[PDB]
């Protein structure tokens, strides 16, 4: 899953959307956006980090660190052995947060609705499978 | 002000320019090995305090090295927004409590070896907008400590 | 809470292109879901509509009263660039819902989570926390009194 | 008459002039002004919504009412079923309230001539137009 | 599997993203481009309509046989007794074309790579159901 | 937010239209009188509570009627930028601290009272918006009031 | 001093000249950044207001609350008993902070210097009469 | 009524109605043509000013002369001792010429309906404009 | 000399400027200025306005006249983008000063300098020049016959 | 009066202010227009050169040789043996015009009215000083 | 077929954001899937590969080699838009792969296939089409002898 060529190409596409500077936050919003609108069971799940008023600056931290952590995760995706590491380390820190499978499902498909609409390519095999890469190190 | 717009700006494309995703997992590791040679030789930390022992060969280093950096990259590109900022250097501090060892001066020594480490590889870099950004962001990481 | 301009704006463009009158058989899905939405979370206030035939959902009786009320939300949401005739409005619509036995004011806020669940699912783009405002700003209007 | 295409034609020009927002007070401005240039009567039929001052707040919310009930019957022109329900229930909010018959003849004239104002005159189907439009008001008078 | 909440928003992004005139025509191209970029086996298939040159005449009418199906059948989610009719049509006309399971779920990552880089807002969970729908009434 | 920057800019559009320096001084005083005869009628306050006791024809509440709607201007110009803004309201919710007799509710009612007159004289107010930008002047001026 | 005819054109640049919004802040500033430029002693007086930094919201708020001072009395220029009753009050305010004739005349000059840099028009005339009739009621 | 608020809101829209250069005869023509459609028997008191074609230079300079003494008085709304020297002037010059006394609210209704038409009907309030419009033309009739 | 096309265009936009109906408290300020100057510098014309209380400068009875002569210019000064309605408006203005005992051509010339006198110090922008011919194009088609 | 630090800020604003080829004749017509708008009766005092027309050449070309003469005093503000050579030969030439101090006030003024409206940055103080320190020289 | 002024353009510009010397650890996974490709549809191919250790893919002497193969073909695209550099080099290019014994020009065919298979897996935006004629025209010009 997530062979060496997709992943230069899914890290090609990554850092293309994500963007810089403030693009990164509006990113970031539109993605747990998309994830609510998927699924509303897990909004409650964000309680803790004002996800009240989705433009605070507390729950666009929130928002910052998750695709922060997934732009560090997709920046080492040609080095086996150091994501394997840290998706690792996401998985003991998610673990106790009563997430279940449908939770990171709803998260890709969110990923899956919000990285291509800042794309005038979009690979959805390659990105499927290095998606399930990712979230399968992370759920467990 | 300190880490003005203007100064903010430059420092996140000059970061960027040398940090991102697009590049190599090994190349962003050399810079964050770099860096942590560096904030060793200036703080005296140890690193067995950190996961891996500092060893460059030990991916679990290598990982920790990569959320280090990752947290420095959350933040520098949040420095347009303060509000939004501040609340991410606030979350860094409270975490950085809750961690035996971490000095307000240990703080500062690794954001200056970003600074330093960022104008090796781009030897134009606004040094003093990264030393008043840098400086801004840790400060608020080392809060209190 | 505010709902602010921009709040209103983004809100009454996403409802409109769902809910305008120039496309067909939308209207009524979409009131259905969310009356389907009210029962789900609170199955006590399906006996407040025992007028119009909720035992019955395809009935045209409460395919009417469904979108009748939900129209009624489509008046008062293009009514957020006139706030001076939107409270006319909302006195109107309160004054006709304290006339009826057992329309308490929380029985709005399982409305609330009925369009919350009904609308990301149907209205392409959709901004959750601008209608979350807009909504509590109409519905917090007409449940007042009650 | 009011055939299916008929209905696809003034359901889809009724959306336009009726539009979004404030627009839709500029579309009932022009109805009511009309209807009661024509037929100075039906004013006082409309002091519970201070008639006497269109542009008020209180006739503003009165008229984006009706306006919002012909946009609900508008829009269920192709769903013969639902349209006779909310015209049955429109017919018990207007019944013994002395409304003059010729009040809803009126109303339709002032209404397709709003209309026909703001989405342009050529070409407009009065035919379509006066056919659904009378459907929906045989429904609510008497 | 694509419920009417769901048929609304498919039908709501399909129609802006596949456009008119000449811009169904690109998209068209676009989409089967994606195809062969995801299963390369796939491309052959389609040699007996010009495919050795993706921008000539007789490759573009194809494109766009296929996705003004799609279109069609989009258009008429909502009425499902008509849509399963058209949906029998298809399949029946593509029982003989030898294609497999793979050959669907790679046209369906393809629609998921292309409709998405002509919007601003894209549900992938909707489109993965209501894509699914479609698929599988012409898979068999 | 409450009172965003689409809130704050028609207010504010709104708010210079109908009171600027370019206006008549009768005509000024005119509004504020309004402004606090619906304010004491809202608030129940004793108008001997201010300079020249509530009399319109008295200089002394004329003048105390500009320093306080001025005060209202200065920070209804400022909704654009609430870092200055909150620095304002810091400063007014100082000096009312030190009054006998300013309630919270005294506060709102005179921000109200602003609202309320704005939009008889402006009719095609943005009543949702000054109600959302004058409740943040409020909450500012009478903190801890 | 200031006739009823100057109080119009003087009322009338001023509004046109100090605007509205941000405007009035940065021609705040701009105000007493040449009042500092006129009479650097001026400066020490205002430490209590964050002088140390001009842009600080401290000082932005001190030096609104001057112009809009600066902007009431121009308002009520043609209320007479009005504006006396007003420089009166702004006169016990002054008595106590230690100000000279000099400190009230380089304001006087400030004034004049950042006003018609925002005009296409200005009475330097009708500015010195009635510019001194205001400070005047303020210096005692 | 015409409260020191109304004052200040009809002057303000009474200026962006009226206007300047040529724009107040686009004021004008929308008031004697609403004037003259709705009591055809007023054209006929403007005969000496050439009633029979409002577009001429005479009856033009009419308009601007009745429009600058409206205006004159709409400015002094909030000066009232003054108001009330310029309505008696105004008076002498309208009294025994045979001017019906229904002109006047006439005279308003058209005068109303062109401000509104020129600066928009959404949010006009007409009772602040039919007050304050009364209180002048009280001044010149009788 | 000649009002020319610029000259009544920036004369109109400086004159509506100052005299719009939209303020308050500047009319009779430049008016009553006006005749104040007026009678400073043909202190005999001061007897032409008896029955307007010309002794009593602050009375209703004079403010209104101040006013009403005023306007009466505002009235000309915007007609000047209609000539041939301003050509009528002067003749209608001709005819009433001709029928006024003691109303000379003379005394335009001393009007025109209190309004060179007082124009100055109320209007923010304000070219004499333009005003003087503009003022001359108004004021010769008034004073004509006497 | 007019120190060495303020001539040079004084020659940099008014050589901006003045600016080069016909924008000197606007400024210079300006700046008289000011002056009789400020006193009236300085006006009659230039009918020698057609002050009945102020867009005429003949007035235009006074108000240029007084504009002129100023830029050449300005020029030489911190030359200060040749500035009261000139200004001295100036007020030889001005001793019969029947000026008095209210004037040369006025001129003041006027100039205090138009330079800055050329500017984005004026010191009214700077050039109160050096103005007075040109008039004084020349009013005799 | 003809690699086109826009084909050529296209191939150049996606190329280049692939292989550019600036990013690191692509060059070697993209050439190294190529030559494996390449032996997976061309069995025999592999023997031709002797001196530079085919056997063991992950030798630093046949990474080096499929970066040295897969380069010429970088030096060969970006000459795209000087033709007549190009035909000097595919001559050249030519003239070392007829000393190679056992380099057929059906070799070329399944080199193409090899590309066809990696490039869509790595390019962000990939034309097949247009890449397809223009490696045609390069791999034509080398195979051109043999
Ligand atoms: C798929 C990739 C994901 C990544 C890379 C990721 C990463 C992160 C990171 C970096 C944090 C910050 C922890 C901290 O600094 O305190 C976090 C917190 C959290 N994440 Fe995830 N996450 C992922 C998926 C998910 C999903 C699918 C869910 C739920 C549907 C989820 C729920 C949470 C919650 C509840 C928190 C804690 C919020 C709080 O502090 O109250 N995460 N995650
Ligand atoms: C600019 C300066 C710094 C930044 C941006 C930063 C940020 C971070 C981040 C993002 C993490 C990982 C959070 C997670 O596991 O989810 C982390 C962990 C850690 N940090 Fe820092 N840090 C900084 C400075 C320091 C310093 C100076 C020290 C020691 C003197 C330190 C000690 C540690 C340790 C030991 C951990 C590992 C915690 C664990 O494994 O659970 N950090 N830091
Ligand atoms: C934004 C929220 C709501 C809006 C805009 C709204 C509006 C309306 C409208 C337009 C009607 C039409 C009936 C008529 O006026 O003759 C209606 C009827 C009614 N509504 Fe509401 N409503 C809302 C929420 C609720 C809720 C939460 C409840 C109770 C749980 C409720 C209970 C009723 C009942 C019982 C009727 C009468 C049904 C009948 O005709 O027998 N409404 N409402
Ligand atoms: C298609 C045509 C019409 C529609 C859809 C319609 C609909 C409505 C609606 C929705 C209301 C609001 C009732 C409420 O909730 O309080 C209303 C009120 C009313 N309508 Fe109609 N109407 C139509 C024609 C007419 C006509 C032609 C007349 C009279 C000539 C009329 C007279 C009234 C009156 C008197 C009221 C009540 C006013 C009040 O609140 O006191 N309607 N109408
Ligand atoms: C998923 C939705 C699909 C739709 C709506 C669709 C529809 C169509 C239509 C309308 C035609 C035109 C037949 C004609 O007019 O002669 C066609 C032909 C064809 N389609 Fe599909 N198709 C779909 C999926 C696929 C897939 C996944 C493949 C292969 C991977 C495929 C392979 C073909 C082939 C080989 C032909 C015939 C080409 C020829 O004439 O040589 N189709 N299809
Ligand atoms: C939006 C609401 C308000 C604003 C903006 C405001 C602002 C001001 C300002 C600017 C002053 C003059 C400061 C000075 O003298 O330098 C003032 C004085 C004063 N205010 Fe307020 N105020 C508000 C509400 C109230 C309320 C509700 C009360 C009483 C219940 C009150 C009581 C007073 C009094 C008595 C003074 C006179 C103090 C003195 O004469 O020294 N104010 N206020
Ligand atoms: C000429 C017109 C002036 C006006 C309209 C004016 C008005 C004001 C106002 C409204 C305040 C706010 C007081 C408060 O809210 O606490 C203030 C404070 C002050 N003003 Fe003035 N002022 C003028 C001249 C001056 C001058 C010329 C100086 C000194 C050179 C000066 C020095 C100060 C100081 C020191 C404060 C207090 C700062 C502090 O709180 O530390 N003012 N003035
Ligand atoms: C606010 C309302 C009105 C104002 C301010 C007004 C003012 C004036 C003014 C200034 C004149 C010019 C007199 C002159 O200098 O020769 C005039 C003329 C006249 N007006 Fe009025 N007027 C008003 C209403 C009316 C109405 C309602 C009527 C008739 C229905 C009317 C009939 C006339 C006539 C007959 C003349 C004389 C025409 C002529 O020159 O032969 N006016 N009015
Ligand atoms: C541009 C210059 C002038 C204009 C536009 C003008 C216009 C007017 C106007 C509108 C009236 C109103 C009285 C009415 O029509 O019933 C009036 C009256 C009068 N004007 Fe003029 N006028 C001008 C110059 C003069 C001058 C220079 C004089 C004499 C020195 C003069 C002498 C009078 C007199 C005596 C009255 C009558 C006062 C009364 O009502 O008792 N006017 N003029
Ligand atoms: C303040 C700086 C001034 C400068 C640099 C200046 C310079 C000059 C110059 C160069 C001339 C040309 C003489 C010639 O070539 O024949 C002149 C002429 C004249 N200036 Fe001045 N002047 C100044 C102030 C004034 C003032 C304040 C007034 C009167 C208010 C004035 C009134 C005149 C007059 C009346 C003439 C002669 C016009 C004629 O030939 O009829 N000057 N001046
Ligand atoms: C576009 C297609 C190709 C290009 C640009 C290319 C280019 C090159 C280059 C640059 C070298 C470096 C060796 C040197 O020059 O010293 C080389 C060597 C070689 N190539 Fe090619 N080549 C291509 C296709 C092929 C194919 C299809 C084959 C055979 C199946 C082949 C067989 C060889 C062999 C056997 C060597 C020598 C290996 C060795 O050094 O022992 N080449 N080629």
């Amino acid at each position: 899953v997530c062979n060496r060529l997709e992943q230069i190409l899914v890290k090609t596409q990554w850092a293309q959307s994500y963007g810089e500077a403030e693009n990164r936050a509006a990113f970031s919003r539109d993605l747990f956006s998309e994830l609510f609108n998927i699924q509303g069971s897990s909004r409650a799940l964000f309680s803790g980090v004002g996800v009240d008023d989705m433009n605070s600056a507390a729950f666009t931290a929130h928002c910052l660190r998750v695709t922060g952590a997934l732009n560090r995760l997709i920046s080492q995706l040609d080095q086996q052995a150091t994501i394997n590491a840290d998706l690792a380390h996401l998985a003991g820190q998610h673990a106790s947060r009563n997430l279940d499978a449908s939770n990171f499902a709803a998260m890709g498909q969110a990923v899956m609705s919000v990285v291509p609409t800042h794309l005038d390519c979009f690979n959805q095999h390659a990105w499927g499978e290095c998606y399930e890469r990712i979230a399968s190190g992370i759920s467990g | 002000e300190c880490c003005s717009r203007g100064d903010a700006e430059v420092v996140i494309s000059e970061w960027d320019q040398v940090f991102n995703a697009a590049m190599a997992g090994s190349s962003e590791s050399a810079i964050g090995v770099a860096i942590f040679d560096v904030f060793f030789t200036s703080s005296g930390v140890s690193p067995s305090m950190f996961p891996g022992g500092g060893d460059s060969s030990s991916a679990e280093f290598l990982a920790q090295v990569s959320r280090v950096i990752s947290g420095a990259d959350i933040a520098i590109n949040s420095l347009t927004n303060r509000a939004t900022c501040d609340s991410l250097l606030s979350h860094l501090n409270a975490q950085h409590k809750a961690i035996s060892g971490v000095t307000g001066a240990a703080v500062t020594h690794l954001s200056e070896a970003i600074s330093s480490v960022v104008a090796q590889v781009l030897p134009s870099a606004h040094i003093d907008a990264w030393g008043y950004c840098m400086a801004y962001i840790a400060a608020g990481i080392g809060a209190g400590l | 809470s505010c709902c602010s301009s921009e709040d209103r704006a983004n809100v009454m463009h996403n409802w409109d292109a769902a809910w305008s009158a120039a496309y067909s058989d939308r209207r009524v899905a979409l009131a259905q879901a969310v009356f389907a939405s009210l029962f789900s979370r609170d199955a006590a206030a399906q006996g407040l509509f025992s007028g119009v035939s909720a035992d019955n959902p395809d009935s045209a009786d409460f395919r009417a009263h469904c979108v009748r009320v939900v129209n009624g939300l489509d008046v008062a949401i293009n009514m957020l660039n006139d706030p001076a005739v939107l409270n006319e409005q909302l006195a109107h619509l309160s004054a006709q819902h304290q006339a009826r036995a057992g329309v308490a004011a929380a029985h709005f806020d399982v409305m609330a989570e009925a369009f919350a669940e009904v609308m990301p699912q149907v209205s392409s783009c959709f901004s959750s926390d601008s209608w979350n405002r807009c909504f509590a700003r109409i519905a917090n209007g007409i449940s007042a009194g009650l | 008459d009011c055939t299916s295409l008929n209905r696809l034609l003034v359901k889809r020009q009724w959306a336009e002039a009726y539009g979004e927002g404030t627009n839709r007070e500029l579309l009932g401005n022009r109805i009511w002004e009309d209807l009661f240039a024509n037929m100075p009567d039906a004013r006082g039929l409309f002091s519970r919504v201070n008639g006497n001052d269109i542009d008020s707040s209180e006739f503003q919310a009165h008229s984006l009412r009706v306006l919002g009930g012909l946009d609900m019957c508008v829009a269920s022109l192709d769903d013969v079923p639902v349209l006779n329900a909310l015209l049955a229930r429109l017919n018990s909010q207007h019944d013994s309230r002395g409304i003059p018959a010729a009040g809803y003849p009126a109303f339709v004239a002032s209404a397709i001539s709003a209309v026909r104002a703001t989405v342009g005159a050529r070409s407009f189907d009065n035919d379509a137009w006066n056919s659904c439009m009378n459907q929906i008001v045989s429904g609510i008078s008497g």
